[PDB]
RNA sequence: AUUAAAAAGGUAUUGUUGCCCACCAAUUUUUAUAAUAAAAAUAACGUGCAGUAAUUAAUAUAUUUAUAAAAAUAUAUUUUUUUUUUUU
RNA sequence: UAUACAAUUAUCAUAUUAAAUUGUUAAGUGUUGAUUUAACCAAUAAAAAUAUAAAUAAUUUUUAUUUGUUUUUAAACACCAUUAGGUA
């Protein structure tokens, strides 16, 4: 059935499965690309990568994506941890 | 302001396309300068090492 | 219900809003 | 209080007492205090047009 | 199909949805609990009259010009020149008084300027909310006492009764916002009030009001239990009006007082003044009366014409007399409620009487 | 956050004047991922306040 | 609502407990309210009002002669022409006919 | 201000569609998002970018 | 501004523009309401590709804003009559324009009370500024203004 | 106790007491507003 | 030359070998008799192991499910134990 | 058997001065394939973002109105059952 980008099943590998949307270039991701990064000349995209994800990781917003992307909690589940949070 | 844009399409679904051009407006705080008022443990860590040090 | 406790239980601990209910 | 007046509870009397309290009387505002829920909804689906002799 | 029955699983919360169903479609009432399904010919003819526009009353011109003879001479100089000085500024007191032109625009304050600009701030151009208050301030002008007049009985009234229409239409294209439907029933309380202060005030406004916006419906007593004890009328008792009327114009006072030493009563006193106070009256009283103002004639000719059909009538009555339950006539006999009086025989001894009661007491 | 209950009612308090002073702690319905646009015309498309159901 | 949220009174605690109820009373009252709703489903429980009818007075639809569980008990003498039409009821209940709003469905209720 | 009258309709939005007509001696003016887009000839082809 | 529009227009051949708009600018003036200013602007590059009437995706497209003033009620009808057209890919609508944002809180507007007539009387350009707007404009403005208040009534008093 | 009777934080002044029973049943039997419509006592 | 000290709950009460939960027999007693009436006392037998943050945290409403405690889902919630970016 | 609640703050069911209601957007095809799960089984997979001002306070709405159950799957996720479907 039809899941969505953060979803488990989503980009799905089996005899049936297909992958949707125009997939280089311009693209299904056209205007969705959270980060752009131009890679500096002679710099490993190493260094890249963990900027980023550092980035992502304190500004706590993969922490975010990892959550709501899993499973489903209810609104007020999701009060309470939000809120937990801010409080601590 | 960012609802209007997008369904416009003056400014894209996810992502700042303006990031870098719009760190100037933003006060990059040096670790180098102390602010006295900072929620960084780290900076003030920083300084006392930095003098203690001296 | 079961009319009568099960359990003896006694908890010894007196907040004061329990007690003072108009003041509180 | 005597024991034999309404139920075999206290709080009976004084429940029934509130039916004799005077700041608690029927009147135009307070209405069938002593059955509210047997008239509630009662005339939901009843379409009555309201009355206009006058243009 | 037969009557709605709701059926209700006793687990469940609650019952089924009953029956050939309930309207799809729940009906909007009133105040009190009466239905309209919709706006009747004339509110709607008030909404179309809003709609499409409104205008000022050249009423208003004609006292300008009797009042202030010398400004509206000026401004009867200065036609389609443009004005540096407002003459007209009398002719709008109010904030709230210019509504011919959006942001309370004089119409002579346009004069010099484009005619894109007097498009632009013409009627067609506002919005719903705007040509509400347009509505609203025309009549409330109409109806006010003096210019600032807001708090008096008929300004209100006639405002009350405007926003009621609004709200009643609204409700009526989209359905659920019960913010709403309470609001309405709240700005329905308030005008019943305006209007039962208004008719103990003065009566003709009063009655041209609700000729005008169609409000009958919420001047009817709610229900007959709180009417019969007088608590309908005792509104304005509370209100304080209750004594308001000044007599003497109306209802000359001399027969309206019984006399208090002689202890006759204010028919009385009215029959020796000769003067009569009735009521008009329907047909039931009017064929009641003259149907008992008779009685005599109809006797008279009956016992002259006809001795023998009377005589036998009357050997009815006289032997009558000598039988029945009591002839002497005494308290006991003489009760005028005799099954109030005596309860305790009506079980048992006395079998003519079901209940205690037939009356007030 | 349970130990800023009463805050948190103050709040609730407000949601609940706004809608004639009526329905506490209640909340719109959740509608559906698609809801406004697979629904016909004379059916809300938007999630109500609470005392408009 | 029609029917009872609680049975007994449930929020019993001293004056000021900073909540409704109590984890352990409200768990001896959820016991009770889970055996008296289990006899309604297990015993196939039904109960009308009818419109022009007193209405407190709640007929037992699920003692009538037809739709009654046991076979010893005598049901209830409800009129013939207003127990054809509860039955009627009763059975066209039941099923999901397309274009009616979806209404919850159980063993218990046939 | 000057408001578009019905009668002088088409000849404003062709003085505006030739806003950028992909040459001419003078400075362009920008856009509302302060862009400088597609200078396009006679008939909207694209022709400079 | 009584109202504006953003219409987000597929790239087409100019003598289907001119009429487009003709058909808008006359579905306007049927309406009873009036154009401050049909603006136009180039064909550009969007963040969002558009579909148009065919589904074929469009990388650029013609921006042009509107600027009119109807009665509320049938600019309904001028609205989905808009929206129904084949070559607008995409319409924002701005009904904001008469109160601001910026205005009317906490006595927030010095010798007056809310006075609408300031917003009415104004363009969008004013209202909302677009990016290049820089510190020149604060030396034009009043150049404008002082000039302005010069010539107003010596102007207006001539008729 | 949420079921039960409520109960004063303190006292009550018993001079304010007596200052509230001034119409009560007794002082009016005394000031003869009741009429004695029945033998009474012997 | 790799690590370790500091924050935590109990329906029990010398305390987890602690206590409790429902069905499943007899009986006792009141009644407003719904598969097999309801409710209250109760000390057998047999099934489990529901609860005490308690072996998929609990509590309330909602709908469903059922040898028996109860279990699944939808909401709210802590009488459950906390983990904490003032533009990176 | 009779013999003196509270009235300054009390959590389960008798509400009441309130500004809402309405918005047509998004997403979809290249190719030979072990995705999800602690673990099973059916089997195209992508997606649905915009509104403030304004509505005057109280006095007869309590048979009136009102407190998360909702047409259309030929649209999915999700949930329930297990390859047949239900529901969404
Ligand atoms: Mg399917
Ligand atoms: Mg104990
Ligand atoms: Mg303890
Ligand atoms: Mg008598
Ligand atoms: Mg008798
Ligand atoms: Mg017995
Ligand atoms: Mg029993
Ligand atoms: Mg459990
Ligand atoms: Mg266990
Ligand atoms: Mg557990
Ligand atoms: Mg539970
Ligand atoms: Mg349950
Ligand atoms: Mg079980
Ligand atoms: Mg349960
Ligand atoms: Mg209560
Ligand atoms: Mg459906």
């Amino acid at each position: 059935g039809g899941y969505m980008m953060y979803h488990r099943k989503a980009m799905g590998t089996m005899k049936y499965s297909k992958w949707k949307g125009a997939h280089g270039g311009i693209s299904h991701f056209y205007g969705r690309t959270p980060m752009v990064e131009e890679v500096r000349p002679n710099e490993p995209i190493t260094l890249v990568d963990r900027r980023i994800m550092h980035y992502v990781h304190h500004s706590r917003l993969r922490h975010f994506q990892l959550f709501r992307s899993y499973q489903e909690k209810s609104n007020s589940t999701e009060c309470k941890l939000r809120e937990g949070e801010m409080l601590r | 302001a960012k609802a209007q844009a997008i369904r416009i399409g003056l400014y894209p679904r996810f992502g700042n396309p303006f990031w870098f051009r719009s760190q100037k407006f933003r006060p990059k705080a040096y670790q180098e300068n102390y602010d006295p008022t900072t929620y960084s443990t780290k900076r003030t860590v920083e300084h006392f090492a930095y003098n203690w040090v001296q | 219900l079961k009319t009568l406790d099960v359990r003896e239980y006694r908890p010894l601990a007196m907040p004061i809003e329990f007690r003072f209910y108009q003041r509180y | 209080i005597a024991h034999w007046y309404c139920g075999h509870k206290f709080r009976h009397r004084f429940m029934r007492d509130k039916r004799f309290h005077p700041s608690l009387q029927a009147s135009h505002d307070a209405r069938n205090r002593f059955s509210k829920r047997r008239h509630f909804k009662t005339n939901r689906w009843n379409y009555q047009q309201a009355y206009r002799d006058m243009p | 199909e037969h009557p709605a029955i709701w059926l209700w699983y006793p687990w469940r919360m609650n019952p089924e949805p009953p029956t050939p169903h309930m309207p799809q479609r729940r009906a909007l009432k009133n105040v009190h609990g009466a239905v309209f399904n919709d706006l009747t010919p004339v509110q709607k003819k008030r909404q179309e009259q809003m709609l499409y526009g409104v205008n000022i009353p050249e009423t208003r011109q004609m006292k300008f010009e009797e009042q202030h003879p010398l400004l509206a001479g000026a401004l009867r100089k200065l036609e389609g020149q443009p004005k540096g000085f407002p003459f007209w500024y009398r002719k709008y007191p109010t904030r709230r008084h210019a509504y011919e032109y959006r942001f309370s625009i004089p119409v002579e304050m346009l004069d010099g300027y484009n005619d894109d600009v007097k498009k632009a701030l013409s009627k067609g151009m506002m919005s719903i909310q705007e040509k509400q208050f347009a509505q609203e301030a025309m009549y409330m002008e109409r109806y006010a006492e003096h210019d600032f007049d807001t708090t008096s009985p008929a300004v209100l009234a006639v405002k009350r009764a405007l926003k009621c229409r609004v709200l009643r239409n609204h409700l009526l294209t989209n359905p659920h916002n019960n913010i709403i439907k309470t609001v309405l029933a709240n700005t329905e309380r308030k005008l019943n009030h305006a209007l039962r202060r208004l008719r103990k005030v003065d009566f003709k406004k009063y009655w041209e009001i609700i000729r005008d916006h169609d409000v009958q419906d919420i001047l009817q007593p709610p229900n007959l239990v709180t009417y019969r004890q007088g608590s309908y009328w005792k509104y304005d008792w509370n209100a304080g009006l209750a004594i308001s009327t000044n007599l003497a114009d109306v209802m000359d006072p001399r027969g309206l007082n019984g006399c208090v030493e002689t202890g006759r009563s204010r028919s009385e006193v009215a029959r020796d003044l000769g003067l009569s106070y009735t009521r008009p009256l329907h047909e039931n009283e009017k064929k009641q009366l003259s149907h008992q103002a008779v009685y005599y004639e109809r006797l008279a000719k009956f016992k002259m014409e006809q001795p023998e059909a009377a005589r036998a009538m009357e050997r009815e009555r006289f032997v009558r007399k000598f039988s029945g339950m009591f002839v002497k006539m005494d308290i006991r006999s003489g009760a005028p409620d005799f099954p109030s009086t005596y309860r305790r025989l009506l079980g048992t001894k006395v079998v003519r009487w079901a209940s205690k009661r037939h009356g007030p007491n | 956050p349970h130990d800023w209950r009463h805050f948190y009612a103050q709040e609730k308090l407000v949601r609940e004047r706004q809608q004639n002073g009526h329905a506490y702690g209640r909340r719109p319905k959740q509608f559906s991922f698609g809801a406004r646009y697979v629904k016909t015309d004379g059916y809300g498309k938007r999630p109500r306040l609470p005392y408009n159901k | 609502r029609w029917a009872a949220k609680f049975y007994g009174q449930v929020t019993f605690g001293p004056r000021n407990y900073p909540y409704p109820s109590s984890r352990w009373l409200a768990r001896r009252f959820q016991m009770k309210k889970h055996r008296i709703i289990k006899r309604f489903r297990f015993r196939r429980y039904k109960l009308a009002a009818v419109a022009n009818l007193p209405f407190a007075k709640m007929i037992r639809v699920g003692m009538l002669p037809e739709l009654k569980s046991s076979k010893t008990k005598r049901g209830d003498v409800v009129d013939p022409t207003l127990s054809g039409q509860l039955v009627s009821a009763v059975k066209n209940t039941g099923e999901k006919r397309k274009g009616q709003r979806t209404r919850p469905k159980s063993k218990y209720q046939v | 201000i000057n408001y578009v009258p019905h009668a002088q309709l088409r000849e404003h939005i062709d003085k505006e569609l030739d806003k950028y007509v992909a040459g001419k001696n003078e400075p362009y003016p920008l856009n509302f998002v302060g862009q400088m887009p597609f200078l396009e000839d006679g008939d909207g082809n694209i022709v400079e970018v | 501004v009584f109202y504006s529009f953003v219409l987000v227009m597929k790239p087409r051949q100019r003598r289907f523009t001119s009429q487009a708009l003709r058909e808008i600018g006359v579905a306007v003036y049927s309406n009873g309401g009036l154009i401050r200013s049909i603006t136009n602007e180039g064909i550009m590059r969007p963040y969002s590709r558009f579909r148009d009437a065919d589904n074929t995706p469009l990388t650029y497209a013609r921006y042009i804003i509107l600027q009119l003033d109807m009665g509320e009620e049938e600019m309904g009808k001028v609205d989905k009559i808009i929206r129904e057209h084949q070559d607008v890919l995409m319409a924002l609508k701005l009904n904001n324009l008469e109160r601001p944002v910026g205005i009317r809180s906490g006595n927030k507007e010095l010798q007056a009370a809310y006075f609408p007539l300031d917003t009415f009387t104004r363009l969008e350009e004013e209202i909302n500024w677009s990016p290049q707007t820089s510190a020149d404009i604060y030396t034009q403005l009043e150049m404008n203004w002082k000039e302005f208040s010069r010539t107003r009534w010596s102007s207006f008093l001539r008729n | 106790h949420r079921s039960g009777k409520a109960r004063a934080f303190v006292f009550r002044d018993p001079s304010l007491r007596m200052m509230r029973a001034g119409s009560g049943y007794q002082q009016l039997r005394r000031m003869g507003m009741p009429m004695q419509v029945g033998m009474g006592w012997r």
